[PDB]
């Protein structure tokens, strides 16, 4: 639920518990824990009074602050593959694909992840090999995403196809053996096109 | 219509006597103004044209061929339709 | 836009309703969800009504003839009944709707119950129908008359 | 008392647009304390009027002070007091529109009373907390004085 | 102590309780109640996310990417001001104060931004019953940034800093005299009529200043200044004005002119009351009759098309208008001496026929230039000059009457040109409306007379800028070639015929006005050209 | 029309004159004064906020010389109680209009004891010197 967040150096809720089991002030610790290394703006812990006096607990502005921060670098990154030198940007999103993989097994951020992968219209190799050994990743990507993988793994490729196929014969099949026998309407009826 | 300094009466208010029951009309004369009505003093016409019947009362304008004569929504029109036959005869004859 | 405000009489706006209604009237008109159904249920006939009318009458030739003068009637019975429009009238707006409805059924050309004699009947006092459902609306009989 | 308003004009123009009717002039009328603004029809023929004159208009709903209504029909032998000793000229007319700054949402502000005189018409325009007494189809009575100060 | 401990728990057991604001409290209450904090640490096992963190390492992301940290910064300040905005209690924030019996650090941390000072004062114009707000409020003042504080409704109460800004004010409205006085006259109108207060006491000392008949003109004219300024907002002051004057020896004139101007309309009675008092032996100071709102009054009704005037009191107005613009009287220590009535006999007579053709209006142009001798006498008069200027003016002014002007260089224009030739005071207005006339712009018509107009519209720009009316001219050209409002042509004939019709040595205003509009590629790619005498190469040389 | 009592009065005056949003005189004032209201202002007028002694002078002015005319008591004595206050603005205004029930017009005298006055009309007059 929130593994990934240890290999940038922000400690998720696995190094959290195992400080403080051995550890006898809470208080002071997750003062400094949320201040320090925090959001480092005199504004935000400044608010904090005010959003507490409230009686709304400040992890709702916090969550909002997350999700909505979120939300802008996702369409500021979709942007920036539409905007600008091709190359530059494609290499800038490279770059953040890079660093956002370590966070890839955050679902509350599984999705900057993988609308930034999207934004890649070629994802190199090994990112590719590491997503498509989990189902939930491998179902998430995008058209192209799909495209790379199908591209170099023919028998993933052939699995997909093939429900489909399936779903097609049985279509076939079914008007071929249809109940409703006449000439206005028949198997070779239809046109193509439809 | 004028009491004081002497009694005076309006060929308006006499001819709403001859106007019968309660008829309510319309029109307008034939000299109107056609820009009057766009700016002030719609409902109070300097040139007395709009003519307007309430209640069988002519409460301002001039009558013409326009609203007595053989058109269609005229005042006899209107005495037709809304009253009988015979109160409009009655009509025709006061009026001469 | 100018058809539809001036035909459709909104049902959320309570302050332009106060200046029209009884305070029993329009606290009916604002809670309860059958009338709005009915109110919004004679707007879409009355866009119906100008769709046929549009095809009825190209060169926009507003000018018609017709049996009764219903603009002169709403003159003769505010004469009659003194309705000094001003103040709030206690009008109840689905009175006047299924008034209107009832009203249409009792004019009729062609009498029977067969299809034939009810599409007969129907087409015989279309234009009529049509233009006493555009005047005895909603909001004109109670932001107009 | 039937007193709908009282007030003291001076006549600021005559008729602007011409002389349309011989016997006829068509007064515009500035107030002096509501600043009211009038405009009046009156038989100049009988009561002469000049520019810059003042006077003190009185429309009433009743010529009688004790305040009964009356029927409408001319009885010129008649004994009760009336308010018409006291003024010059009097007619007897029938407002006939009010029309006003309404809006769909708020109240009007600036109202206006129209009143025909049979034939003679006349506009009384001002804020709406004076004209109250004036509702369509009533007769009224205009009660006007020149004042020579 | 259970039941505490099991709502501490249930509480902990939501989603992320490590991010409560009064999770000190909570851990406080947990550990008095004596329950094992293992519990809790395990139940935020599961239950933190780095909201605090995770932000930073975003923001870090969005830096890389390309997003600026200004714009970081401006998201991320704007949203905890929304949230702010959303999240006030005022009784508890008041009981946490009294609790601390201090002054807050974080507080002064909101009050260095601006955000946070707009914020406070919108709190504070919210809740009066709070404490808290006039506090921050005094805190904010303390710190330097009474500014943000409102203080344009303020200065109507203070007495002496409004007097004194005043002061400042008018100082620096005379330090730069017209072309400064354009600029710190919108504020200081603004701040001496909103109240009405502060606008008399204003009028009365700026017409006590007028009173001297030594450089009162300039008086006269701020005193108006600040009378329209109050009139525009739909404040009328007109009869307290009057009063202040010398009104009270003539209370016929203080009662008509009161009367005109509380309505804004000239009726003929009041008119006939001037005509005799006037006409008669003992006329009043003409200086009262001469505010620009009547005069105004006086030229709007004899001059708009499509506006009525009584014809048997129209020779009264004429009398009256010719009697208040011509006519000069001599005075001393507020004492008249003589009257000049030479210019009454034929200014009455010139504003009667430019009147008849002002307002006969069915004539064609065509007859108007067939009196083009009697026009250009009658032109001369600086008042029937203004006449004539604001009559093309709301002629011309119709979208229309562009298609009934059926001349590439139209008579109008060339009255124009007569009216800046005659005076030099009309140059304002004259380049006023020719900035009026060049704007617009015309869909209605074809693209070539647009452009014949504006050539036309060019020559007219040249025929003022060459009479000593330059500087602000140059500058709207300017102002038009960097707009693209004009096209490369236009000011490339303009340019060159400018420089054509000028002659050499240029003062250094002009050159340091001009050698930016020789800047522009516009006219450097177009006007210099191949010839022995290039204006742009001999403007330089001259340099 | 009665003569509401002191306190009243002055409570009638500021909910009539308190806005403090509106630093305009309102045109009401050609009807709001009436002989009893200024009558009642000779005791009440303690009891009134300097914006309102500030309105109420501003809208003494807007009234038709009739009234004026038929209630010179009544103004002049408010004047001169409206002269007997701690605010300078309410003494120069009761000043300046002591002259209008009399000419119908307002006194100009400055230069005393007003040290924003003196200074402004000092350096406005040498600035018109310097550029006549």
């Amino acid at each position: 639920m929130f593994a990934g967040l240890q290999d940038l150096g922000v400690a998720n809720g696995e190094d959290l518990k195992e400080t403080l089991t051995n550890c006898t002030e809470p208080l002071k610790a997750i003062e400094q824990f949320q201040t320090e290394n925090g959001v480092l703006l005199p504004s935000l812990q400044s608010a904090l009074p005010f959003l507490d006096l409230h009686g709304t607990p400040r992890l709702e502005f916090h969550q909002s602050v997350f999700d909505e921060l979120r939300d802008k670098l996702l369409e500021r990154v979709s942007a920036i593959a539409s905007e600008g030198k091709a190359e530059e940007r494609y290499k800038k999103l490279e770059d953040l694909l890079e660093k956002s993989f370590s966070l890839v097994k955050m679902p509350s951020l599984q999705p900057v992840v993988m609308c930034v992968m999207k934004h890649l219209p070629k994802v190199p190799e090994k990112k590719l090999k590491l997503v498509m050994a989990d189902k939930e990743l491998y179902r998430a990507c995008a058209v192209e995403v799909k495209r790379q993988i199908w591209q170099d793994n023919q028998a993933l490729f052939g699995d997909e196809v093939s429900p489909l196929l399936k779903q097609y014969i049985l279509e076939k099949e079914s008007a071929l053996f249809s109940t409703e026998l006449s000439v206005l309407h028949n198997f070779f009826s239809p046109s193509p096109k439809t | 219509a004028i009491l004081k300094p002497r009694p005076l009466w309006t060929g308006k208010q006499i001819f709403s006597l001859i106007i019968p029951g309660h008829i309510n009309c319309i029109r307008t004369h034939s000299t109107h103004p056609d820009d009057e009505d766009s700016g002030p003093y719609k409902h109070i016409s300097p040139g007395d044209t709009k003519v307007v019947v309430e209640n069988g009362e002519l409460i301002m304008g001039i009558l013409c061929k326009k609203s007595l004569g053989t058109s269609a929504g005229s005042l006899v029109h209107i005495s037709y339709l809304e009253m009988g036959h015979d109160i409009t005869r009655l009509f025709y004859s006061n009026i001469q | 836009k100018a058809f539809e405000k001036k035909f459709r009489f909104d049902y959320t706006n309570e302050r332009a309703l106060r200046r029209t209604l009884q305070e029993d009237l329009v606290k009916d008109v604002l809670s309860n969800a059958h009338i709005q159904n009915e109110l919004e249920r004679e707007f879409e006939r009355m866009r119906e009504d100008r769709e046929v009318l549009r095809v009825i009458f190209p060169t926009g030739d507003s000018k018609v003839v017709l049996p009764c003068n219903l603009l002169r009637m709403i003159w003769n019975a505010q004469k009659i009944f003194h309705i000094n429009p001003r103040l709030p009238s206690d009008l109840h707006p689905i009175k006047v709707v299924e008034g209107v409805k009832e009203l249409s059924k009792k004019l009729v050309i062609v009498n029977g119950d067969d299809p034939l004699s009810r599409q007969a009947q129907e087409n015989a006092t279309l234009l009529f129908n049509i233009h006493l459902r555009s005047t005895l609306c909603s909001r004109r009989m109670a932001e107009e008359f | 008392a039937g007193i709908l308003f009282e007030d003291i004009f001076d006549v600021k123009d005559i008729d602007p647009e011409g002389k349309k009717f011989d016997r006829v002039s068509r007064l515009h009328c500035e107030s002096e304390s509501f600043k009211m603004d009038l405009i009046l029809d009156v038989n100049i023929q009988i009561y002469p009027v000049d520019l810059g004159d003042k006077f003190r208009l009185v429309i009433a709903s009743t010529l009688y002070e004790d305040g009964t209504l009356d029927d409408g029909e001319y009885n010129p032998t008649d004994d009760r007091p009336s308010r018409a000793d006291q003024f010059e000229y009097v007619m007897y007319g029938k407002v006939y529109r009010i029309e006003g700054d309404e809006t769909s949402t708020e109240a009007a502000t600036r109202l206006s009373a129209y009143v025909s005189y049979g034939g003679l018409l006349m506009r009384l325009q001002g804020d709406a907390n004076n004209l109250h007494g004036f509702e369509v189809d009533s007769r009224v009575y205009l009660l006007m004085k020149k004042l020579a100060f | 102590d259970a039941e505490v401990q099991q709502e501490c728990l249930h509480k902990f057991s939501t989603r992320d309780y490590i991010m409560e604001p009064s999770i000190f409290n909570t851990l406080k209450r947990y550990f008095q109640a004596g329950g094992s904090p293992e519990n809790v640490i395990q139940l935020l096992s599961e239950n933190y996310t780095a909201v605090a963190q995770t932000v930073n390492l975003l923001a870090e992301w969005l830096i890389q990417t390309g997003v600026e940290p200004v714009q970081v910064q401006e998201t991320v300040e704007n949203h905890l001001k929304s949230l702010l905005i959303k999240h006030f209690d005022p009784r508890k924030a008041d009981s946490i104060f009294t609790e601390e019996g201090e002054t807050p650090a974080w507080l002064e941390q909101m009050i260095a931004h601006t955000t946070w000072r707009d914020l406070f004062y919108k709190l504070a114009e919210a809740h009066p019953d709070c404490l808290m707000l006039n506090f921050t409020v005094k805190l904010i003042s303390d710190a330097g940034y009474q500014g943000e504080i409102t203080s344009v409704s303020t200065a109507c109460q203070q007495l002496e800093v409004f007097s004194r800004v005043l002061r400042t004010s008018l100082a620096t409205i005379l330090d730069g005299g017209e072309e400064n006085l354009e600029k710190n006259l919108p504020e200081f109108a603004k701040m001496v009529c909103h109240g009405e207060h502060t606008y008399l006491f204003a009028q009365a000392m700026m017409s006590v200043l007028a009173q001297e008949e030594q450089g009162g003109s300039a008086v006269r004219r701020i005193a108006q200044e600040v009378q329209r300024f109050a009139q525009e907002k739909g404040h009328d002051a007109s009869q307290i004005t009057l009063a202040l004057g010398t009104a009270a020896s003539y209370p016929r004139a203080c009662q008509a002119l009161g009367a005109m101007l509380s309505k804004g309309a000239l009726n003929p009675a009041d008119i006939t009351v001037l005509f005799k008092m006037f006409t008669s032996m003992d006329p009043p100071p003409v200086e009262l009759i001469r505010v620009p709102a009547f005069l105004d009054l006086f030229m709007q009704s004899l001059f708009k098309p499509g506006a009525r005037i009584n014809q048997d009191h129209k020779h009264k107005y004429i009398h009256i208008l010719a009697y208040a613009a011509s006519v000069v009287e001599t005075w001393k220590k507020n004492k008249r001496v003589s009257i000049n009535k030479d210019e009454l006999k034929s200014t009455s007579k010139a504003v009667e026929t430019v009147h008849n053709l002002c307002c006969n209006e069915n004539k064609g142009a065509s007859e108007l230039v067939a009196e083009l001798s009697t026009l250009y006498q009658c032109i001369r008069f600086p008042v029937v000059a203004m006449g004539v200027l604001k009559w093309v003016d709301w002629t011309v002014s119709e979208p229309r009457y562009f298609q009934l002007q059926t001349d590439h260089t139209p008579v109008h224009l060339a009255l124009l040109d007569e009216i800046s030739t005659c005076h030099q005071l009309l140059h304002p207005q004259v380049l006023q409306l020719l900035v009026k006339l060049f704007e617009t712009e015309h869909s209605q018509l074809d693209v070539m007379e647009q452009l014949e107009l504006k050539k036309t519209l060019l020559d007219r720009m040249v025929h003022l800028l060459s009479r000593g009316y330059v500087l602000p001219v140059v500058s709207y050209i300017r102002k038009c070639l960097e707009k693209l409002d004009t096209d490369i042509s236009l000011i490339r004939y303009f340019v060159t015929e400018v420089l054509d019709v000028i002659a050499p040595p240029y003062t250094s205003d002009f050159v340091q006005l001009f050698l930016p509009i020789l800047e522009n590629d516009s006219i450097a790619g177009t006007i210099k050209t191949e010839g022995e005498h290039d204006p742009v190469t001999e403007f330089i040389a001259h340099c | 029309m009665a003569s509401m009592r002191e306190s009243d009065t002055g409570l009638w005056l500021h909910n009539k004159l308190g806005a403090t949003d509106e630093l305009w005189a309102p045109p009401s004032i050609a009807s709001l004064l009436t002989a009893a209201v200024i009558d009642n202002i000779r005791l009440c007028f303690h009891g009134l906020s300097s914006a309102v002694k500030l309105k109420l002078l501003l809208g003494t002015l807007h009234l038709p010389r009739r009234t004026v005319d038929e209630m010179k008591g009544a103004l002049m004595e408010i004047i001169q109680l409206a002269s007997l206050d701690s605010d300078p603005w309410v003494l120069m205004v009761a000043d300046i209009l002591k002259s209008f029930p009399d000419t119908g017009s307002l006194n100009l005298e400055l230069e005393e004891q007003n040290p924003n006055v003196q200074d402004i009309l000092g350096e406005l007059r040498e600035k018109v010197g310097e550029c006549e």
